[PDB]
RNA sequence: CGCCGCAGGUGCAGAUCUUGGUGGUAGUAGCAAAUAUUCAAACGAGAACUUUGAAGGCCGAAGUGGAGAAGGGUUCCAUGU
């Protein structure tokens, strides 16, 4: 789960991710939060592993 | 009214085995500590003989537990205490000169037995070593003896803390602002009566004024500073947790539940480490303390420079003079201040003893 | 002794008469509550939960001409409470009330 | 420890952009700890890579 | 604080203040009025009383619409109440009085009312909604209460 | 309602973000002037202007 | 102390109403404990909360 | 501030005067549309009103039910006061 910025497509935020963190997603979904905030739900590719992909990120 | 005590002679052997573990594994931690070792294979090669001894012994009694009261923690020249590094977390190589501060406890029958003791490694035998880290260590050890020469019932709490103030500014030192000593019963290292050194306005208003009681267990703890006074976070992963068997809360995670019944069956009512997880501890870990579940046991930092030294071990209260069961391995002999103590009470103590 | 224990009979149609329909019942508990407190001396009446269905088994109007109950001075076991007595009025089935006399009731 | 650009004219565009992106990667690893409850330490971090970023930007327009 | 009626000999008189009270201060009053010079244990056993409907404070000022009771003819009078909420404040402030009558060291057994005054506090407003879209005051009317207590006996 | 815009949703975030009661150390700052939000709106007293 | 959470969760997962949920008033505390509707689930297998059965409405009379 | 001169947005009881404040009325009118509550326990300083259980009732499928459009805009949901 991402906060991403509030003009950033799906595409935008699938190439963002993929750059950024190295691995690769399966789809992304967005919707808008009532504070103003877009928020994309991020799901991962089967083999790559969100557990250890937030450990590196740091977020655990 | 159902709570064991020292009344047992019994616990008073276990006692005395368990703390000479705990000398033991010091011992074999301070002849180990040697230039170009890593702190994190340090504290799992500590608790690993730790866990296995406390396996080897009482083998005829297994309903109960023993094992690891207090994670190993070596904290060197900036940390103040609680520090366990974790496999995926940075190391720290240890170097020539070095003062560190290791702190240690073992169990039995949830009865604990606590000590550390703070040394320089890598030293040379024979030699001197000076500056001013040398004298907070000696300040903190002439605090150690000022604890085992004056604990008995009899005697109000705030003359520990006292006493502590009147050697550290004898020496131009001060304590570690907000550190609680804490008296030790079955299963507990958070007893609510507590001992505070280097207090202000807000932390007195919240201590209580009692006076020690008879046969029972204390763990006296100074920790001293050679700078100011100031303990803060640096961004550091906090590692070290205690269940708080007060509370409850409906977890809603799995593993969160799973982490948190392995607490349950390993360490159970005493701190831990996240070293004997990891990749979903890590995650379990930090649900379960925004819940207060578990209370952290914070990693504390001072200003890059200055210097800390802790000395505490288990004290055990009798009427016929207080017996100590866990000991540092320090020595005077190697060690001299460029600072002495000026009060006659203060070099009266440190002559006497019970 | 304090720890007495006796069967009564409440003339609930006497004490009711005259209360309208949607009091009747409600009322009928104040008197029954009433009747405790002056047979029993005991400012704290606990009225069953049993005898509460039985004065409302057959509405809030047509409440029961008679009751059976049965009033036990106990302690309080409350030390903390004001009162160191307490009456737990009980319900008695009887197919009949003729010839039902105030009896006492052994432990 | 600081970035100034006085020192930053002499470098080239490459490594320009090169130490634009660290300090992204940077500030991002403290957008992070933000969140992360993190510390005071890093917080205030946070407005200094802002304005190194700022500073590089302004020397590379 | 500055009170109205300091105590002839301070040694031996205690002081109780509050202000601001959600009572109502003519019901309020009228208890005060009726406790005054009473003896502390038998203002408290009659504030007790009042609560109990076993005895009533008469009305004699804010009477305008008091009813009538049995338990008036205690006192000169035939209109009495039993404002049960100022019969509570004034028993809370009846405790804190002779509470600190302990903390200065003379003896509660022996107190007796000889000040109390209750003054208007400054009033909480509310609306109340009316026939043709009109808006009404729906103010309250708090008080504070000051007591003196005296040994004497 | 359900079905909005999105410059109304934009609207209705800035509104939500703004009604929030003031910081606390903002009274202990040097001349604040500032006892609490006069800003401060409820859904059920006044409406928003849209 | 205030089960209202719990009577809630409990209707939505035996799929009935507030009407046919049974909560022990005994065991008040290990319902006050249950904050999720998993918890809830743990509670009816354990037997401290019952779907009510529903209020006879017999035809016996029309037939 | 007094004295010599100078200059006025220079004197209030009214104007169903303007603004603000406060009384008597007055602890008064009143808190009366749609049948209805009761017992026990828990939490809690405190319970007619909260919660749970047991009763007795009402809406009676054109509902006091389950969902939506417009409109509201966080009222949703946990925890705490
Ligand atoms: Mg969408
Ligand atoms: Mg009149
Ligand atoms: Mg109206
Ligand atoms: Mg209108
Ligand atoms: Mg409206
Ligand atoms: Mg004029
Ligand atoms: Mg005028
Ligand atoms: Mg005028
Ligand atoms: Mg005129
Ligand atoms: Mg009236
Ligand atoms: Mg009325
Ligand atoms: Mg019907
Ligand atoms: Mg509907
Ligand atoms: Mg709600």
């Amino acid at each position: 789960v991402f906060i991403v910025d509030v003009k950033a497509n799906k595409h935008q935020i699938k190439q963002a991710v993929k750059k950024l963190y190295d691995i690769d997603v399966a789809k992304v979904n967005t919707l808008i939060r009532p504070d103003g905030e877009k928020k994309a739900y991020v799901r991962l590719a089967p083999d790559y592993d969100a557990l250890d992909v937030a450990n590196k990120i740091g977020i655990i | 009214q159902q709570e064991q005590t020292i009344a047992e002679d019994l616990v008073v052997t276990k006692y005395k085995m368990g703390g000479d573990i705990a000398n033991r594994v010091l011992r074999s931690l301070v002849e180990a500590s040697s230039s170009g070792v890593s702190v994190l294979s340090l504290c799992e090669k500590g608790d690993a003989m730790i866990m296995e001894e406390t396996g080897k012994i009482f083998k005829k009694e297994k309903e109960m537990k023993k094992g690891i009261a207090f994670p190993t923690s070596i904290s060197v020249n900036n940390c103040v205490c609680h520090f366990s590094p974790l496999k995926s977390d940075q190391d720290y190589i240890l170097k020539e000169g070095d003062l560190v501060k290791i702190d240690l406890g073992v169990h039995v029958d949830g009865f604990i037995a606590n000590v550390a003791h703070t040394f320089v490694v890598d030293v040379a035998q024979g030699t001197q070593v000076t500056g001013r880290k040398a004298d907070v260590i000696k300040a903190a050890h002439l605090c150690a003896e000022a604890a085992l020469r004056l604990v008995k019932p009899g005697n109000q709490n705030t003359q520990v803390t006292e006493a502590w103030n009147k050697v550290a500014h004898s020496f131009n030192c001060t304590p570690i602002e907000g550190m609680l000593s804490h008296q030790l019963k079955q299963h507990v290292i958070d007893g609510e009566k507590t001992i505070i050194q280097n207090p202000t306005d807000q932390q007195k208003k919240d201590h209580e004024k009692a006076e020690f009681e008879v046969h029972e267990v204390y763990a006296v703890d100074v920790l001293v500073s050679s700078g100011e006074g100031k303990a803060k976070d640096a961004g550091q992963r906090t590692t070290i947790y205690k269940r708080d068997p007060s509370k409850q809360y409906g977890l809603k995670m799995k593993t969160s539940r799973a982490f948190f019944s392995e607490v349950e069956r390993r360490f159970d009512a005493m701190p831990f480490t996240l070293r004997a997880f990891e990749k979903k501890a890590r995650m379990g870990v930090v649900e379960c303390a925004k819940h207060e579940l578990l209370q952290p046991f914070n990693v504390l930092y001072e200003k890059e420079g200055e210097f800390v030294a802790q000395f505490k071990f288990t004290v055990l209260l009798m009427p016929n003079g207080p017996m100590r069961i866990t000991s540092g391995p320090f020595e005077p002999d190697l060690y001299k201040s460029e600072m002495e103590v000026q009060d006659a009470e203060l070099k009266a103590l440190l002559q006497s003893s019970a | 002794n304090e720890v007495v224990t006796r069967e009564y009979t409440i003339n609930i149609h006497k004490r009711i008469h005259g209360v309208g329909f949607k009091k009747r019942a409600p009322r009928a508990l104040k008197e029954i509550r009433k009747f405790a407190m002056k047979e029993m001396g005991t400012p704290d009446v606990r009225i069953d939960t049993r005898l509460n269905k039985a004065v409302w088994a057959k509405g809030i109007r047509n409440v029961p001409y008679r009751i059976r109950v049965r009033l036990s001075r106990k302690r309080n076991e409350d030390e903390d409470s004001p009162n160191k007595l307490y009456t737990l009025v009980t319900y008695v089935p009887v197919t009949t009330f003729k010839n039902l006399q105030t009896v006492n009731v052994d432990e | 420890a600081k970035i100034k650009a006085r020192d930053l004219r002499g470098k080239k565009k490459e490594e320009l952009l090169k130490q634009l992106d660290d300090l992204k990667v940077e500030l991002s690893q403290l957008r992070v700890a933000k969140v992360t409850g993190g510390a005071a330490s890093k917080l205030s971090k946070i407005r200094v890579v802002r304005k190194s970023i700022a500073r590089v930007l302004t020397v590379i327009n | 604080v500055r009170y109205s009626l300091d105590p002839e000999n301070p040694t031996k008189s205690c002081k109780s203040r509050g202000s601001n009270l959600r009572v109502h201060f003519k019901n309020t009053r009228e208890t005060a009025q009726a406790i005054k010079g009473m003896h502390i244990r038998k203002a408290t056993k009659y504030l007790k009383d009042v609560t109990l409907q076993k005895q009533c404070v008469p009305f004699r000022r804010y009477n305008g619409g008091v009813g009538r009771c049995a338990q008036a003819k205690q006192w000169g009078w035939t209109q009495g109440r039993w404002p049960k909420k100022s019969a509570e404040f004034l028993l809370h402030m009846l405790k804190n009085a002779e509470s600190n009558a302990e903390l200065k060291g003379l003896d509660v057994d022996s107190l007796v009312i000889e000040h109390i005054q209750v003054n208007k506090a400054p009033k909480m407003r509310r609306r109340t909604y009316r026939a043709h879209g009109r808006i009404n005051p729906y103010m309250s009317s708090p008080c504070h209460i000051e007591m003196i207590l005296t040994e004497k006996e | 309602s359900s079905h909005k815009t999105f410059r109304i949703k934009r609207f209705l975030a800035k509104k939500q973000k703004q009604n929030r009661p003031i910081p606390q150390w903002i009274r202990m700052k040097t001349g604040n002037k500032i006892r609490y939000n006069s800003k401060r709106r409820h859904w059920r007293r006044t409406k928003l202007g849209l | 102390s205030m089960l209202r959470l719990q009577k809630r969760l409990a209707s939505s997962v035996l799929r009935c109403g507030k009407k046919k949920v049974w909560l022990d008033p005994n065991e008040t505390n290990e319902i006050a404990n249950a904050n999720s509707r998993q918890q809830i689930r743990k509670l009816i297998k354990d037997g401290l909360i019952i779907r009510k059965p529903v209020t006879v409405h017999s035809r016996a009379r029309c037939r």
